[PDB]
């Protein structure tokens, strides 16, 4: 896999950069670096292959470079229409190609905002069905990029958690949702479990306990 | 077209190439998850002469050409709910003495869901509150989409954020449905949540009730 | 199908062949035959035009590449008539009669062939259909002058003055216009290529006619050396 960062936001008529950290099997030891655009619903399109050349149509605002094992692409002149994900791509010495985990691109229409999270225990009425469930949701915040993690008192927990894409609310900001499967007895033998939102760098984080 | 597929079958995505011929062109297959980054399969190196795959898949993809009818055929086999994606064909050069190696996507793909699942009315769960208060309903483990969810028969409609779903392993879905209101109205106020499931011809009514 | 749909004149003393004889002389000797003129009207055509063949053609060209691949020959140029079509591989020349049903601009496409790592050449572009062939002759291919006649059923061709006599066939076939066969090439190479940009370099050739005129060819042990009209 080439490394990404998860995501990355600009005011219109600002240029960004997007890396694609690779290492000597695929950036290092070849220019067959493609970069792709991908609208929401819609197939990716190639914006930038060979490193720097660019497909016809494409504007010339958009340009690639390489450096070592890191390849990078440039806008200038952050456009509205520029708001997409964008995935690197290299040929490999394996004669495969491999992708990027993509980095979501945002053009900054309104002020940054942190999450709302809102952590529900288990009910009762579940409880006695033999399940346990926790509910962590996330609302209200811009960009539309954030992590989940949940903890088992002080210990990372990663079986059992569901989390959801964010999805765009009606007043423009993002909401996600995120689920933790437990089952009764693993819910009353811990004292608590948390919520962790991460969001611009920084951490909302939302606790609840069986006492 | 969209191929819904029971786990442990298979599946034959087609793609029809028109312009060059199939013979003078390099044919990739990418696939992109739900929610999810792009993901090489395999494709035709020019250096080799051959159709490579990504070793992931090597064994259970197999890529065929019918130059005939200038048709693209990729064959999954054995395939699991990690397997439910868009599908893409893609189209890049075959001359190796170039020093050109890309492809680009062809068409807008092939869906193919591949479920266990079967029709399942949701049962649903109070999500008691704790100025204001958050309380909402759980609709638990249902399949398939959609679910409608208001607050008192459409009365309540100020500060109601409907989730959307997640997609968890079992192949059944579940969402949550949070209404914001006023702390002082939770013990005077009443709090029914309609959940309505067309697909099962379900409906529950449940009143979120403080612990 | 795979049918695609995509002057100026000079004058020089050449357009000699050995007279439509193959007997041996020593002299000089008179002869009443096919001849191009020497300062004639010929006409110099870039690449391309079906023309007409009336009762002979000087045909010449410097192209550097191996564009110009032959030549197609015949009445109607269609299935309801039988025509000629030469071309010449890197490896071959291959000449065959058939009723062809030829394009309105007909090319020799050269295509990638990605499982043979080579170039190859489609007889597509030049015809849709050919059937009842009669004819099939295949050798060895053939500045690069040449001259095509049609007399008594045998099409004979010279080839390099002086123009040695490639080969005659026993055609049988009437001829009466003519197009140049031109090799054109394709390749995906670029995400904005289009299938339709078929492309070489610039093609260009003289084209004559022959007249019936008696000459006098100078023999001294071999080929003619010298010659004279007026």
């Amino acid at each position: 896999a080439l490394t990404q960062p998860a995501s990355v936001s600009g005011s219109p008529g600002q240029s960004i950069t997007i890396s694609c950290t690779g290492t000597s099997s695929d950036v290092g030891s070849y220019n067959y670096v493609s970069w792709y655009q991908q609208h929401p619903g819609k197939a990716p399109k190639l914006m930038i292959y060979d490193v720097t050349k660019r497909p016809s149509g494409v504007p010339d605002r958009f340009s690639g470079s390489k450096s070592g094992n890191t390849a990078s692409l440039t806008i200038s002149g952050l456009q509205a229409e520029d708001e997409a994900d964008y995935y690197c791509s290299s040929y490999t010495s394996s004669s495969t190609w491999v992708f990027g985990g993509g980095t979501k691109l945002t053009v900054l229409g309104q002020p940054k905002a942190a999450p709302s999270v809102t952590l529900f225990p288990p009910s009762s009425e579940e409880l006695q069905a033999n399940k346990a469930t926790l509910v962590c949701l996330i609302s209200d915040f811009y960009p539309g990029a954030v992590t989940v993690a949940w903890k088992a008192d002080s210990s990372p927990v990663k079986a059992g958690v569901e989390t959801t894409t964010p999805s765009k609310q009606s007043n423009n900001k993002y909401a996600a949702s995120s689920y933790l499967s437990l089952t009764p007895e693993q819910w009353k033998s811990h004292k608590s479990y948390s919520c962790q939102v991460t969001h611009e760098g920084s951490t909302v984080e939302k606790t609840v306990a069986p006492t | 077209g969209a191929e819904v597929k029971k786990p442990g079958a298979s599946v034959k995505v087609s793609c029809k190439v028109s312009g060059y011929t199939l013979i003078e062109i390099s044919i990739h297959w990418v696939r992109q998850a739900p929610g999810k980054g792009l993901e090489w399969m395999g494709g035709f190196d020019p250096e080799a002469g051959e159709t490579i795959y990504a070793q992931k898949f090597q064994g259970r993809v197999t890529m065929t050409e019918d130059t005939s009818t200038d048709t693209a055929y990729m064959e999954v086999s054995s395939l699991r709910s990690e397997d439910t994606a868009v599908y893409y064909c893609a189209t890049g050069p075959a001359i190796a003495a170039a020093e050109t190696n890309w492809f680009d996507l062809w068409g807008q793909g092939t869906l193919v869901t591949v479920s266990s699942a079967s029709t399942k009315g949701p049962s649903v769960f109070p999500l008691a509150p704790s100025g204001t208060a958050a309380l909402g309903c759980l609709v638990k483990d249902y399949f398939p989409e959609p679910v409608t969810v208001s607050w008192n028969s459409g009365a309540l409609t100020s500060g109601v954020h409907t989730f959307p779903a997640v997609l968890q392993s079992s192949g059944l879905y579940s969402l949550s449905s949070v209404v914001t209101v006023p702390s002082s109205s939770l013990g005077t106020q009443t709090y029914i949540c309609n959940v309505n499931h067309k697909p099962s011809n379900t409906k529950v009514d449940k009143k979120v009730e403080p612990k | 199908s795979q049918c695609v749909n995509l002057a100026y004149t000079n004058s020089f003393t050449r357009g000699v062949y050995y007279p439509d004889k193959v007997f041996r002389s020593s002299v000089l000797h008179s002869t009443q035959d096919l001849f191009l003129p020497f300062f004639s009207n010929v006409t110099w055509f870039h690449a391309n035009p079906v023309l007409p063949f009336n009762d002979g053609v000087y045909f010449a060209s410097t192209e550097k590449s191996n564009i110009i691949r032959g030549w197609i020959f015949g009445t109607t140029l269609d299935s309801k008539t039988q025509s000629l079509l030469i071309v010449n591989n890197a490896t071959n020349v291959v000449i065959k009669v058939c009723e062809f049903q030829f394009c309105n601009d007909p090319f020799l496409g050269v295509y990638y062939h990605k499982n043979n790592k080579s170039w190859m050449e489609s007889e597509f572009r030049v015809y849709s259909s050919a059937n009842n062939c009669t004819f099939e002759y295949v050798s060895q291919p053939f500045l690069r002058e040449f001259v095509f006649k049609n007399i008594d059923g045998y099409f004979k061709i010279y080839s390099k003055s002086a123009l040695e006599p490639l080969v005659d066939l026993p055609i049988g076939i009437n001829i009466t216009r003519f197009q140049t066969l031109l090799a054109l090439h394709r390749s995906y190479l670029t995400p904005g290529d289009s299938s339709s940009g078929w492309t070489a370099g610039a093609a260009a050739y003289y084209v004559g006619y022959l007249q019936p005129r008696t000459f006098l060819l100078k023999y001294n042990e071999n080929g003619t050396i010298t010659d004279a009209v007026d």
